[PDB]
RNA sequence: UAGCGGCGAGCGAACGGGGAGCAGCCCAGAGCCUGAAUCAGUGUGUGUGUUAGUGGAAGCGUCUGGAAAGGCGCGCGAUACAGGGUGACAGCCCCGUACACAAAAAUGCACAUGCUGUGAGCUCGAUGAGUAGGGCGGGACACGUGGUAUCCUGUCUGAAUAUGGGGGGACCAUCCUCCAAGGCUAAAUACUCCUGACUGACCGAUAGUGAACCAGUACCGUGAGGGAAAGGCGAAAAGAACCCCGGCGAGGGGAGUGAAAAAGAACCUGAAACCGUGUACGUACAAGCAGUGGGAGCACGCUUAGGCGUGUGACUGCGUACCUUUUGUAUAAUGGGUCAGCGACUUAUAUUCUGUAGCAAGGUUAACCGAAUAGGGGAGCCGAAGGGAAACCGAGUCUUAACU
């Protein structure tokens, strides 16, 4: 039997064709941001071949 | 000619011999050539039971949310593997024995995968830029 | 191809035994072994029970008297109960695919080459219930008690074949890897069920 | 299924237990010897053997000294003469000859003494 | 998994799919026809189990041995050679095993029925209110009041009544589907106090039941309660007549038995810790983890020398056991009186790598069925397509007005 912390993926979750999860950024966005436009410029998720370790505790099937 | 020297020498089952190397790992224990503590011998993983500075916070950090799509799965038609296998009753509906979609779905698509044949007239909705032409060696139809 | 110089009837046939193949042990090993512990819907083994006449808790206090940190009449370390681990019944029983079981079986014509690939007829004068002289027809190979077995895609009456580990009947879709290479003399000649595939007799 | 570890029992123990140069007490009575006595020897023999080739080395060259310095001039100057002499020069243990065949040795002393520039 | 969740532990459905499996009925009523299929109790009978049972195959000589069951040689039986037994390991001795036979009586269950109950079946009926919703407080659904459907009700109220009414997850409309507030129901399904028959890569008396033993005993607690140790002579007792020492004892010596008493009853094998008796070397000016390297000498067996094996070890070079824990240990830190025997990284499901093996753009089955490891079964699972949150696009695709 194996429950996979549904919140682990209930936030930042997907496996690119290579496998590497595209994590995500955030920091200021939507919490309180006013200052610094470019800073805010956010982008679109990446990884940490340093944390993808744990960031893998989950996984299971090709879901969405 | 049997040798009365007290023996034979035939053939049967005396072994298959092999399957996988490394079929053992000091396991069952580790009581052996030394003071093998186990727990690899620090002092704070005794009965393991520990996974701390846990695997959640500061790395499972903030969120970029997600509606978690509705539209069933609706897997893509299949790897352009029509004809000589979709029954042959060209178009496509489900019970197929070399590229099937599973009946619980609804919509289809096609994608531009591998080969076709030529006989294959696909209504049954949706064409990919390519599959339109890929199945130009055929009858593109499409009822949607 | 052929089936080697013959006694009893005619000689042999040109069929296919799925080629006849070579042998890769990797298979037989994993396959015959997989078979041992196969009549195993479960099986005994409870000599365990870390929880015995475990009646009552703690004997000596914790502190005092010295004699070390005592606790629980059932203690594994102690004398009468508690087997630290051990286990339940449990399955053991494996699971072989099909491609493997059905995988490269027989080779008796290939290695026990000179030993077996015989084919005559099922033994019919064989009168209903009797073995008083099944030694009769067992001169039809004269190849003696030599483990030996059979198949005739027809449970018949043949069963007057009881003898410690002498000869056997085992018929129907019931080949059996072990019992194959567990004998040395296994003329099958279930006649027709020797079909390239469905030679399950 | 079973183990009755009791058969590899003394088979494991007698094994060493057979270390009774007396030793003494359980030092060959029980398992105090365990290894704490045999594992002992079992190391003493390593070095304090390995040691001998320097324990019989210094030995000879005490005698070797007493000899040549009893004919005049000692194990220091002595060897010097000897070494300055290619095919003409061998080395101790046999430079023990000074105890079974003096004159032989006493002759070597010569050849050494004279080689001396 | 979709959801729920200090969206934090952890909680997890259903739709739908494969199968085990299969059945629907009465009341809320009058009239008709009239005891009718319907269950259920009871007597009976067969079926079939259960409780006693019956009969059941073939061998001898010959060798060692106390004993043959084995060795050599020849001979039978064989749905029986499964197992147990007998003076050691037996298809042939002894109970069996296959195999075929059974039960005056009793009851299991099935069928057929007698009794009594019950009512079948058509005609005009008739469709379950202090009940559905609801305000309030809890409680049930994976679902924590949340935009929360839906199920209960403490409480306070309270409808339509079938050209009416509930559900389709807040809510409205729409269409789809279904009739609540009254009851009955086989089966697949859960279970071990027992009974019978079969089985074990499950134990072998610190194992296994606490208990192979007159064991929940003796034992300790006012109690509730708690909780042991303790198997073996031999093949048959043939359990040791009689004599001797002794105290009309212990105990023991002869003698008898017997293959053996070195088998003597505290009894099979009989290890260890521990204590005696015999003999040899060492030992009464000698310093310490007691061993190591020398190594004399004696005691001993040796080689028609050749400087040997063995116990010994005067004397002399080094030289402060281990464990564990620590920057670090002779350590004046723990841990060990010594032996003997138990005594701790297993197990199951699930993932992810490695080796390996089998098929390959494929690989594989689950529950289940089974002339039970076979085949049957592809529900389904994984991979060949990625991207965007998602609509959706697709070898693309995001991002942006953007084509960069
Ligand atoms: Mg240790
Ligand atoms: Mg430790
Ligand atoms: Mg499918
Ligand atoms: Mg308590
Ligand atoms: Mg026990
Ligand atoms: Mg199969
Ligand atoms: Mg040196
Ligand atoms: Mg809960
Ligand atoms: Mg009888
Ligand atoms: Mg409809
Ligand atoms: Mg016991
Ligand atoms: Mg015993
Ligand atoms: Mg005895
Ligand atoms: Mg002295
Ligand atoms: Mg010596
Ligand atoms: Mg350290
Ligand atoms: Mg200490």
């Amino acid at each position: 039997p194996k429950i996979k912390t549904v919140r682990g993926a209930a936030k930042r979750f997907k496996k690119t064709g290579k496998g590497g999860f595209k994590h995500k950024h955030a920091n200021l966005r939507h919490i309180l941001t006013k200052k610094a436009t470019k800073r805010k410029r956010h982008l679109r998720p990446k990884a940490m071949v340093s944390k993808g370790d744990l960031g893998l505790v989950i996984a299971c099937l090709p879901y969405a | 000619m049997r040798l009365n020297t007290l023996s034979p020498a035939e053939g049967s089952k005396k072994a298959g011999k092999r399957l996988g190397r490394g079929i053992g790992s000091g396991l069952g224990k580790t009581g052996g050539r030394g003071h093998k503590g186990q727990k690899s011998r620090s002092g704070g993983g005794v009965r393991r039971g520990f996974e701390g500075g846990q695997m959640p916070l500061y790395r499972r950090l903030p969120k970029f949310g997600f509606t978690s799509r509705k539209a069933a799965i609706t897997a893509e038609i299949r790897l352009s593997d029509l004809a000589k296998v979709e029954g042959g009753v060209v178009d496509l509906n489900t019970l197929k024995a070399a590229n099937i979609i599973g009946i619980q779905i609804e919509f289809a698509k096609v994608i531009l995968a591998g080969e076709v044949t030529t006989p294959v007239t696909v209504r049954g909705l949706r064409v990919t830029k390519g599959a339109r032409a890929a199945i130009e060696a055929a009858g593109g139809k499409i009822e949607e | 191809m052929e089936l080697v110089l013959k006694d009893a009837q005619s000689a042999l046939t040109v069929s296919e035994t799925t080629f006849g193949r070579d042998f890769n042990e990797a298979l037989v090993h994993q396959v015959v072994v997989a078979y041992a512990a196969g009549a195993r819907q479960g099986t005994r083994a409870q000599k365990t029970r870390a929880e015995v006449t475990g009646s009552g808790k703690k004997p000596w206090r914790q502190k005092g008297t010295g004699r070390a940190r005592s606790g629980s009449i059932k203690s594994p370390i102690w004398r009468s109960g508690g087997v630290t681990f051990a286990a339940r019944p449990q399955d053991h029983s494996q699971k072989v695919n099909k491609k493997m079981y059905r995988g490269a079986l027989k080779s008796i014509l290939s290695e026990l080459v000179r030993q077996d690939r015989l084919i005559v007829v099922e033994k019919f004068s064989v009168e209903a219930p009797k073995t008083k002289l099944l030694a009769q027809k067992l001169k039809d190979m004269a190849l003696e008690d030599v483990l030996i077995i059979t198949g005739e895609l027809d449970e018949n009456l043949f069963l007057a074949a009881r003898n410690l580990h002498k000869v056997d009947v085992r018929d129907a879709t019931g080949i059996d890897p072990v019992s194959l290479i567990a004998f040395d003399k296994v003329v099958m000649t279930a006649d027709a069920v020797k079909q390239v595939e469905e030679m399950l007799a | 299924a079973r183990v009755k570890r009791g058969v590899i029992a003394r088979a494991r123990h007698k094994k060493i237990l057979k270390q009774a140069k007396g030793y003494y007490g359980a030092r060959s009575r029980v398992y105090r010897v365990a290894f704490q006595a045999v594992i002992k020897a079992g190391q003493y023999a390593y070095r304090d053997r390995r040691q001998r080739k320097r324990q019989f080395r210094q030995l000879w060259i005490a005698r070797i000294n007493a000899a040549a310095r009893q004919n005049g001039i000692s194990y220091s100057k002595f060897i010097n003469g000897l070494k300055k002499a290619s095919v003409e020069i061998d080395r101790k243990i046999l430079a023990d000859i000074a105890v079974f065949d003096k004159v032989a040795f006493t002759a070597l002393v010569e050849k050494a003494k004279a080689a001396l520039a």
